[PDB]
DNA sequence: TGGTCGGCGCCCGAACAGGGACTG
DNA sequence: CAGTCCCTGTTCGGGCGCCG
């Protein structure tokens, strides 16, 4: 109902974002432009000049099966420069209830955010520069007056007036757990979709004529969770065919300290010929099925500390197969999974890796209200080139690019 | 005159003052000019005279303009700049002749004393203070300050550019079907109207600018195709770069090589197959740009080679938004590559090279990807889209390289182009042990304090060997050992290793490396008819492992 | 006499940065 | 454990080209 604007300070000892806008398709410029004009014609934004030293990249994303577009800005650089605002001062508890909750639903409503003026003394930071094809006309700048989507403060403030809008439901439906991240809103329940889905259609009319508007939908990440560390089953065991399962079970030890080697390690000590079939022991063969018994027993030491950063490494296992390991510390993965190519999809590395990076994160949030810093297995330039092409998440997780081959045939392979 | 356009708010760097440096003596030529200019400005009000109350001063001079005969006043605002706030440059890149689309009517027109027409913020004016010295240097110099953007002030550009747009906005807004490639103050005005309606409209633009304080003097190419634009010549149906003279000499210096390679680089956009790997390699020895470097045969060719390509006159065509966008690449040799973009067989839109040696261990396919990449990019910066490719690599060479590579890699809609030299892998390591193959057990160590080391192996045939090492590393060793196990092995082998370093290097299927050793390692792997390579956790009692490590030890 | 500024391209060097193997 | 080394990347800045 728009009166009050909350002062926001940039975490002292710092400065603002100054990230260059990168190349965009002609479908995207004609996009942002048709957007950024309406957005100004209704004062959410205002042109600005070169006397403003700040910039944050932007772009569009045609929504899945949705013909209409949707602007988007890589504020990752700002949010990291305004955390104490929405961290220390305006923290967040632990909505564990949605984790176990049968069926959840993501509902984006950041669209509301625009009906709330933004601290003027701040706006100068929401600056983004639209570009031009072949560089005809110089960059067209802008700035925010309201609350910019994708900003972390944006929700952090609206958080109040939100809760309120939600009481005519939250209390009259305590069962259904409701969460809010960035621009998205989560509706975790424990009923059937024959209802849960219809219950969302109710939370719609509630939020609709209350002021807000909302544009395999549902989720139940628990009905998946971590995965095994599966071992090979043979009737014969060559020199290497063993020297392998040995090396693997060597690293698999740092994660599980309860695995044994000796019995399966003594099966040979001479410069034997790699292919010499040698199934060779009573206790060693017993040991195998033992170390095999540990890979059924979910590890120990995993303590989720919300006061540190979640990482995530991934693997390319051919045929739409991608394996990951959500973890905060070395060898203590608070979660690990595998992603398989969706039905009908084609074979495209990035197109996939992204989708992966997303689901991985979608989960991550509904499981820690945070996002993990992916350590991608692709080439910067390659990533940086097409990714944007395939994204769809109103947010954007941190990320780095790394290169390291699979020598222990990945504890996770298949 | 000066335009009404509102000025742009500019502060100094928090807690800082203005310039305060004097004026170095100038020839009696410059001064003779700097005055004749100022008189004109002052009278026009482009700068007011200042007195004692202005405690500031920065140095000036004049450089001659293109055509010459006229002078350009410039102020050494170096200091002021450092002392001024920051600005968000708004000139993202550069337009490309190959980006212009066909138009029925084109004209161009620079703007008179551009900078000196846009109002400069009331307050800031203080600092822009400067002084015009005299001849005999006896009588004090005349002291002034600017009212309009000074030439050479850290912000002028962004402000002029920003300003202009706003100024053109109304006109553009009311005549959408007219395009205007604005570059700083130079204006490219095309449209698809007849000489009538067009020249009619052109005038409107012109008065509008003048109305807003902008001058379009007769230095506006009308029915002057070839229009001169950005360093090119715009013909009705094709364009080109302007004269691109190279420096013809005997005693070469680092500077020269630099102005050479650079000049060639400018060409590389239209004259196909230029190359510089060799010439610019001649600039690895960081030294004085005055220091005489020795031209090498190796490169002596590269010069004269390219020097020939430039003899042939060449041109490019423009863009048609209807026909598709093709890009085809070829391998010029040493990791270099040359591509040309187009839509019509021998109607090249643009041409480009690519010689970035990324990494220390790569292959042709690796590079041939980072090419597609570089191309994809600019092709969007120019046409706002992604070109279909024509790749000298087999639909299968690739099919293999990715389904088998650990990392993710992608390449847009492409199609094979049979035309050597074609691209391809030179050896695919066995994914299984080769039966009846002297399974080797390699390793090698080195003492980091004496820089000495040993490298060797063993086999399922007991066959034993080892070699001493100089300055080697804990790394150079493992390799050095894998190096021999090859020459000491026939067509089919089977080496086993503990070291990841070398395993990974190999699995990359490199065929290019600055690493001497790695070369042979590859070359050898190419001669062999099959090779399997496995890994085993080093320093943990393991068959065959022990002995090898055991053997080589210090 | 050679001295300014903003954009982008290219080459190169240097300063970082992060793992893995060692040592102490 | 640390304190190292190797080796691999990234970044940033310098010089030149071209444009205004
Ligand atoms: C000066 C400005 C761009 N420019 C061109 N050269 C410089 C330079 N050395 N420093 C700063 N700016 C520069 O305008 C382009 P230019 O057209 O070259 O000069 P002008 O001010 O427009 O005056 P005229 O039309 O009579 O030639
Ligand atoms: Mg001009
Ligand atoms: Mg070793």
């Amino acid at each position: 109902s728009p009166i009050e604007t909350v002062p926001v300070k940039l975490k002292p000892g710092m400065d603002g974002p100054k990230v260059k806008q990168w190349p965009l398709t002609e479908e995207k410029i004609k996009a942002l432009v048709e957007i950024c004009t309406e957005m100004e014609k209704e004062g959410k934004i205002s042109k600005i000049g070169p006397e403003n030293p700040y910039n944050t990249p932007v772009f569009a994303i045609k929504k899945k099966d949705s013909t209409k577009w949707r602007k988007l800005v890589d504020f990752r650089e700002l949010n990291k420069r305004t955390q104490d605002f929405w961290e220390v001062q305006l923290g967040i508890p632990h909505p564990a209830g949605l984790k176990k909750k049968k069926s959840v639903t993501v509902l984006d409503v950041g669209d509301a955010y625009f009906s709330v003026p933004l601290d003027e003394d701040f706006r100068k930071y929401t600056a983004f520069t639209i570009p031009s094809i072949n560089n005809e006309t110089p960059g067209i700048r802008y700035q925010y007056n309201v609350l910019p989507q994708g900003w972390k403060g944006s929700p952090a403030i609206f958080q109040s007036s939100m809760t309120k809008i939600l009481e005519p439901f939250r209390k009259q439906n305590p069962d259904i757990v409701i969460y809010q991240y960035m621009d998205d809103l989560y509706v975790g329940s424990d009923l059937e979709i024959g209802q849960h889905r219809t219950k969302i259609e109710e939370l719609r009319q509630h939020l609709l004529r209350w002021g807000l508007t909302t544009p395999g939908y549902e989720l139940h990440p628990d009905k998946w969770t971590v995965q095994p560390i599966v071992l090979p089953e043979k009737d014969s065991w060559t020199v290497n065919d063993i020297q392998k399962l040995v090396g693997k079970l060597n690293w698999a030890s740092q994660i599980y300290p309860g695995i044994k080697v000796r019995q399966l390690s003594k099966l040979l000590r001479g410069t034997k010929a790699l292919t010499e079939v040698i199934p060779l022991t009573e206790e060693a063969e017993l040991e195998l099925a033992e170390n095999r018994e540990i890979l059924k027993e979910p590890v120990h030491g995993v303590y989720y500390d919300p006061s540190k950063d979640l990482i995530a490494e991934i693997q390319k296992q051919g045929q739409g197969q991608w394996t990951y390991q959500i973890y905060q510390e070395p060898f203590k993965n608070l979660k690990t999974g595998k992603y398989a190519r969706m039905r009908g999809a084609h074979t495209n590395d990035v197109k996939q890796l992204t989708e992966a990076v997303q689901k991985i994160t979608t989960e991550s949030i509904v499981i820690w209200g945070k996002t993990p810093k992916f350590k991608l297995p692709i080439q910067k330039e390659t990533w940086e080139t097409w990714w944007t092409e395939y994204w769809q998440a109103t947010w954007i997780p941190e990320w780095e690019f790394v290169n390291t081959p699979p020598l222990v045939k990945l504890w996770y392979q298949l | 005159p000066i335009s009404p356009i509102e000025t742009v708010p500019v502060k100094l760097k928090p807690g800082m003052d203005g310039p305060k440096v004097k004026q170095w003596p100038l020839t009696e030529e410059k001064i003779k000019a700097l005055v004749e200019i100022c008189t004109e400005m002052e009278k026009e009000g482009k700068i007011s005279k200042i007195g004692p109350e202005n405690p500031y001063n920065t140095p000036v001079f004049a450089i001659k303009k293109k055509d010459s005969t006229k002078w350009r006043k410039l102020v050494d605002f170096r200091e002021l700049n450092k002392r001024t706030q920051d600005f968000w440059e708004v000139q993202l890149g550069i337009p490309h002749p190959a980006g212009l689309k066909k138009k029925k009517s084109v004209t161009v027109l620079d703007v008179g004393d551009a900078y000196f027409s846009v109002p400069l913020d009331e307050d800031f004016r203080k600092y822009t203070a400067f002084t015009i010295p005299s001849i005999n240097n006896e009588t004090p110099g005349i002291r002034y300050q600017y009212n309009v953007l000074p030439q050479g002030w850290k912000g002028s550009p962004a402000i002029f550019q920003s300003s202009m747009t706003k100024i053109l906005e109304p006109f553009k807004k009311q005549n959408p079907d007219i395009v205007i490639y604005q570059y700083m103050d130079d204006l490219y005005v095309g449209s698809d109207l007849e000489i009538g309606q067009h020249r009619t409209k052109i005038e409107e633009l012109r008065q509008h600018l003048l109305r807003w304080g902008l001058t379009t003097p007769d230095k506006k190419h009308q029915k002057e195709p070839p229009f001169l634009w950005m360093g090119y010549e715009l013909h009705p149906d094709k364009w080109t770069v302007q004269p691109i003279v190279l420096p013809e000499k005997d005693s070469w210096t680092v500077n020269d090589i630099c102005k050479l390679v650079g000049k060639l680089n400018w060409a590389s956009q239209i004259y196909p197959g230029i190359k510089v790997r060799q010439l610019s390699k001649l600039l690895r020895g960081t030294k004085a740009l005055t220091e005489v470097i020795p031209l090498t045969e190796e490169a002596e060719l590269e010069l004269a080679e390219n020097r020939e390509i430039l003899k042939e006159p060449v041109h490019g065509v423009y863009y048609d938004p209807s026909k598709d966008l093709i890009a085809e690449i070829q391998k010029q040799g040493q990791g270099q590559w040359t591509y040309q973009i187009y839509q019509e067989p021998f109607k090249n839109l643009k041409t480009g090279k690519y010689a970035r040696m990324r990494g220390a261990h790569t292959n042709d396919v690796k590079q041939l990807t980072e090419a597609v990449q570089k191309i994809t990019t600019e092709s969007i910066v120019i046409w706002g889209k992604t070109p279909k490719f024509k790749l000298p690599i087999q639909k299968e060479t690739w099919e293999t390289w990715w389904t088998e590579y650990w990392q993710a890699t992608w390449i847009p809609e492409w199609e094979f182009v049979n035309t050597p030299p074609l691209v391809k892998l030179w050896y695919q390591l066995e994914k299984e042990p080769i039966v009846g193959a002297e399974t080797f057990y390699v390793d090698g160590a080195a003492n980091r304090e004496t820089k000495l080391g040993k490298a060797g192996y063993v086999t399922n045939k007991g066959r034993q060997k080892v070699v001493p090492l100089t300055n080697t590393t804990n790394q150079k060793t493992e390799l050095q050992a894998i190096y021999l196990a090859l020459q000491d092995s026939g067509l089919e082998v089977n080496i086993v290793t503990d070291s990841q370093y070398a395993l990974g290097i190999i699995q990359a299927q490199p065929d290019k490396s600055e690493s001497e050793l790695v070369n042979q390692i590859i070359e050898q792997l190419i001669k062999k008819e099959k090779v399997y390579l496995a890994w085993v956790p080093a320093h943990k009692g393991i068959g065959g492992n022990e002995q090898v490590d055991k053997l080589v030890s210090a």
